[PDB]
């Protein structure tokens, strides 16, 4: 019958996010998926850059960490395996060698540059204790409006979630996944394509079975807000964790096993009008996250979505070893850099050879 | 990773050879390419560097001095190959031939065009070589 | 800083149903999605048969409604199109003409048997006026484990959402959702895969981008209630209406914006793990719905489940009509029953030629 | 900016109820929780009175039913304490001694009557193991109308949850509470006042902190689900169990200390539209339900709802006891039962004297 | 049947926000909602207060806007009917001319000093257009652990909802209750009772039916999302929207209408164990705002909670006024505020008499 | 709980008394209520009660054969009392006297009426009596 | 759909034929065959049927007893055929030789076997057919 | 709102009076309290103030000159009043007396203290007056 003349944007049905750049973001999103290719990490903060150049004994000042991103992203040749670099706010204004900054050096070489756009993480004050929530969605779009003023096209946001005692607790499930997809629907309406990282961490005792019941769950939450929020699915990204056993666990997988564990998860609760799933390394070597990346491509189970990389120290620890912070160690970083893409490039298209990588 | 250098052998003075440098596993066309060459007991010098192509001027070229007007270099990233034509060969020419990729980025942003250089500060994955001998 | 040893089971995040036939069900539900087969849906009511013999003149008898069942399964060859029967709860124990028990007739022929155990559809009294909720969870159990133990492995439960002025009422999404969702474990509890049927109707003059609206919006809830019951994705199939614009609409649409309004709506909600969509015909005619179903097997967009056919009028509407309830109608009645089952086995596969197929 | 003209109750904000009998069900609600007065229980199973007739030797027939709630619903005088009684379903249509059925009877007398309309517990399959649902809404509507028309105008359906481990899992909690709310709004269309009855079960080792938190936890999840269906509060009453120690945790606790922990649970989640409050008496004793029901109408806390009493053991253990099951004992049953309905009606006013009381 | 030894705090039953000012932030909610008492709101952003001093003619500077907030501070005998004072940011850290910062003279008067502690409307981006959300919590715990350091002991923060063709969307009822009660339960971690301003706005042509369907659908979402959060609600004031008809709709409500409209409304969603509820003034005039109230404080609707008001408007309109910003007019802009303060303050009473009044 | 009977004592023959019923806790208008009693070595015999008012015609009374026409029953719902007038005393009516309640919901529904019975089966909540006495001496 | 006849012609008494059936898209393998025949002026009649593959037993078959002891019927189920061995021709065996689909699902389960029948009624989708001629004078 | 003054009347030179200053709906415990008086064709000029209660001091006090060591202000919160002390009336002193209420929150933080003021010129609510009259006639 007839009451009342609502617009359509007030009924439930009708609240998928209107933005002028939906176009834009799923050609971004095929971009960045290209087989055999997947995105460099190199948004690490002042801090954890600390923790990087301990190692090598470099000091953490501004162009020290300028010469450490110089040494990947002038890099020649790393096209042909990285799709998209996700870049430190600080980088996005620092300039190359050529004299460009680092978003134009990227965009000249097809490269898709992308900008970490959250704040940190922060107690969680709900739920239980070592819980996080992560900050920055006041102001947020300014900040993305002028990320994509500069030459950003996409962005990357993370939350945490800690397993203790085979559980996280149902606030934390619930308020970063409302996080998560806030951010994702406010980074669309300013033109860059959203990575969703919600990190079941590595950390503790748990096995690879409670590691893949904690994920399900968590990873079902951020879908059900990404629904509630109005994503626009062909324009979105996923950065899981793999469903690996933990660290202090004692517990040992196989490639096969993480990808089975891993994949079925996936398939359990992500649509497959996600154009993509970009796997974070966390706390696996430089030759798993190429093994186990590879395993998932050659998975019989449903997988829709392109499976590739978003990897940070998997692709630089080698290379920053090899560098030594000094000049004359460039070329033996960028050996070593050039290798690990390499390799993960196959591991996307399920070729990866084990045998011709590091011992 | 290797380059495969091919095309030298032995030829007369005046004479001349085409050496050919071709890539496996990695596309060429992401880089500038150099030629470079070592005789017994010297040191390896630089003969000549090719950039990557410059929409629509071509890729730039640079030459040694005593290689400048008989060497060509060219390069078709289709086929994935970098040629250099050496023409008229003199004796001291006689050496190893090698081609090695510049692992730089390559860009002049003030003139917005790809560059190359024959300093191999910056060359990487040298391949094998080839041996070119200019003899009576 | 207190602690307790609890069950996981009181952990929300170990919510996923044990049940004992969870291999069971994962089988029968990639033999119901056999490449080039679908289901066919004989469940019609004792009313709704009225209706189907209206045109052929046949009284609506316990007897001739065992042989116009009989008519189909009784057809030789059609075991090569079809791979699950959807029975009415009379038919599973009618007996055929071999001697069998119509379940039995199925399991010797490879088809697996399937039985509606819905209740039909009740006012929802919440909501909005003419909106439908499904009855028939009280007992469910005890019904389910009696069509299992006379050889069923699959159901089809029923739940209708009706369009009115561009939207439905939320209480229509929440609670059908949620009926569907308790459905749909019980069910796999029982050992029978469950058909989850949310059929956004084609009745009113919506368009098709209402419908695609409508439907997504609905079709997610569904999943989402899913996830929150604890279902096995992997032994559990979705029968959802094709998004088409509304029966009085005044708009049309071809079979390749059918195709791609529907599968972007499915690949926007609908988790990959479960292995299959088997559409329901609802007001499509014959050839439109092969043709439709043709389409959506062409489409560039990602779809990682097997799209296929669960069709009643679709599959049987030539065939009552040349049966005309007189066993000299036998012959043409499963002529023109195996060609539908032929043109729409072809479509699952993406091969239907248009012209291979009716013209009228 | 496209705009569509929809219906009212279309839009999430418009979902109450719309009942011809909203009047009524809000003076009904009023005369059940009168100064003074509260609820007799006595719908118990035809199996749950094999359990009340084992002391006294009693069969178990429809007949031996009928006589024991003869002696109560016969007992002259009880009106003074009792504003509504709740039946069994084959109570309704027994007969008294005065010729008329029992519900006349207590229609007569001034007593509401009332029907209790689940269909008892069934395995909740999801959740955790012994966690448990209700069932009955299938045919619900039907059911309610047949009772209102025979002159019932309250009805009860109880819902259960059984504190494992210190907690209860989600599912149950979620289910319990959108069984119960889908409940009521069926029975204020029908014109009976429901009773919506989430009870936290005594059993167990949990101490009346883990009560507490369990109850606030299942309650708020009861209030939800009713906003989401769209009760009408003002015709709603709520049968909750008191915060109590687990039966066998070994804990004790006083009669202000229930009372504290009580109201302020209920201060937290229950809506003060709500008129009023029905305790069950559940494991307490028959001195014990009456002293805590005290304690809390003395209590400084906020209730803006009535607090009163729905007893049956709390009423009647004494009752049969001294019947016998003979026709000699009535009258020292109704003795029992009289007293026990006065020492209640005192208890709802806050004036009830322990030393009127049964000795230890 | 595995087993597993977890922490309570995991589980769902166990959310209650464990905060170490519990005891204090009930005291401090029953100090706000002592009988005849209410808060006066001088929480006006700068913007804001360019708006009041356009009419008398006072340049909005902030010496001027210190000498606007001492005009009602430093006037004596006000302890009477204000239980509380939500300050303004800067107000928080000017002194009066006593010596003292505004929070230390309202603490040596026995007047609770609160704080606005969120950072203003923004679009919403989702829902329909015009709806807003509230920015402020990034930074929030910081911010509110400092204010609790230099005295304030409660604060504020508002959300607002726009009634468009009589409804709103459902983005905009989950989103802004979820803001809220992520606000309560950080404030009262940090010593601050929360006071929850779920504004249903006056704008629109939405008669008092319509006010009364959506204040209702909103504020359930808010008391459910508190649930969710863990919130203290004895700890916890709500500052909700009366129930009227739309300022451009051309209805009228008496004010025995608007009591049993929006105590019929907040008796459905707001439970009992809610200290108070602290009425905003709105687009109400300063007697009709004190009509209001009263009636609220005469209804034979169950009301648990104590009903009062948070004015700003409605206290201080004729105070500005007469004030005209000079230092003469202080004399006359501090009786017309006493007057309003006593008008409230009987009419939480139920004994406000409108021929006593303007 | 226990009723109070009064208004007995001692009385020449054709004199007359009148009993009276009070009840603390009980609201009597919920009660058919019955006068009883007993002489020393002698069951206890009923003597007269009194149904609950009908609000059409009032309530229904009965009385032993022994004292029809004798004795007067009433009730008052007001003042919460039953009250027994006993006329014409004769030696034979020497006993101890007793009120109860009726515990039975005594209605009659084939005659939509509240009733009473002389019995005492169903009686209950007796008193301490009073005792009368009628005698020349 | 129309099944394929080949393998008749012409012969001289006492000779043999081979025919054979032929499927496109359909299996022939749920079905059971009938071979049947028609001479010029006279009704179609059956000549033999086979039945669907029973496991571990094979198919059945039948023949008309004009035809018994001379031709032999086999079905292949791999090559999607089935074959109709004719041997010692008649010259009353000439006629257009017709195969065809049994629609009706020919299952006996008091006895747990597919069978066959030679009667027509219930068979579909007859072919073209071809001509076997027995002459000797031709 | 206004207070309410007495005790004022007339008086021989060298007698005392007592005047006294009541608030019926007013909290005084809340203000500084001012004594006022107008003399025939003279304006109005302040007489005595008195502070609000420093706790555990009591109240800080001033006066005029002219009524120094004659006249003594104090104050009773519990009763809610204001009284005026006045000994050894001279004839300067015939006026009439007010009372008033300092709308001004008067405390001085760097001194630790509620004081008061005889000026006028915050000060409000004034009362009736009650008249004084000293004289021999």
């Amino acid at each position: 019958s007839r009451r009342v003349e609502v617009l359509l944007t007030q009924l439930p049905a009708y609240n998928r996010l209107k933005t002028p750049y939906e176009e834009e973001l799923i050609e971004t999103a095929k971009k960045m998926t290209a087989p055999g290719k997947g995105l460099l990490a190199a948004d690490e903060s002042t801090g954890s850059c600390s923790k990087r150049f301990a190692g090598i004994g470099l000091s953490n000042t501004a162009e020290h960490r300028r010469q450490y991103r110089a040494l990947m992203l002038e890099c020649a040749g790393f096209e042909q395996y990285i799709s998209g670099v996700i870049l430190h706010d600080e980088t996005v204004y620092q300039r190359a060698s050529t004299g460009e900054t680092f978003p134009q050096l990227l965009r000249r070489r097809g490269v898709v540059p992308g900008i970490k756009t959250d704040c940190g993480l922060e107690p969680l004050v709900e739920g239980a204790d070592g819980e996080q929530m992560t900050a920055g969605l006041d102001g947020y779009v300014k900040r993305a409006k002028k990320y994509y003023a500069v030459g950003c096209r996409f962005c990357k946001w993370r939350n945490v979630y800690k397993i203790q005692n085979g559980t996280v607790s149902e606030a934390v499930v619930r308020f970063n996944a409302e996080t998560l997809a806030r951010y994702a629907v406010l980074s669309q309406l300013c033109g860059l394509v959203p990575i969703v990282e919600p990190e079941v961490m590595i950390d503790g005792t748990h096995d690879i079975e409670t590691c893949q019941r904690v994920s399900q769950h968590v990873w079902a939450e951020v879908v059900s807000a990404l629904h509630r929020h109005g994503v626009v699915w062909e324009g979105c990204l996923l950065k899981p964790n793999m469903v690996v056993p933990g660290a202090e666990s004692g517990q040992t997988a196989t490639a096969e096993q993480v990808a089975e564990y891993t994949v079925k998860t996936l398939a359990r609760v992500l649509p497959p009008a996600l154009p993509g799933v970009t796997f974070l390394s966390g706390g696996l070597s430089e030759v798993m996250a190429s093994e186990y990346l590879n395993a998932m491509n050659n998975s019989p189970l449903p997988r829709p979505w392109k499976l590739t990389f978003s990897y940070a120290r998997a692709l630089q620890s080698s290379a920053i070893k090899a560098w030594g912070g000094k000049s004359s160690g460039v070329a033996a970083g960028r050996r070593a850099f050039m290798h690990r893409a390499k390799m993960n490039s196959l591991a996307q298209l399920g070729r990866y050879n084990r045998g011709d990588d590091d011992k | 990773v290797q380059l495969q250098e091919s095309g030298g052998g032995l030829v007369q003075p005046g004479g001349s050879l085409r050496l050919s440098c071709a890539a496996s596993e990695t596309a060429l066309t992401y880089y500038a390419i150099g030629w470079f060459r070592q005789a017994p007991g010297k040191e390896r010098e630089g003969v000549s560097c090719i950039s990557r192509i410059n929409s629509g001027s071509g890729a730039r070229t640079d030459y040694a001095d005593s290689v400048k007007g008989r060497f060509t270099i060219s390069r078709d990233d289709a086929k994935n190959t970098v040629t250099l034509q050496m023409n008229s060969l003199e004796p001291e020419d006689t050496a190893r031939y090698y081609c090695a990729l510049d692992t730089t980025d390559r860009y002049d942003s003030a003139n917005g065009r790809y560059y190359c250089t024959i300093s191999s500060d910056t060359y990487d994955y040298w391949g094998q070589g080839t041996q070119v001998t200019v003899s009576s």
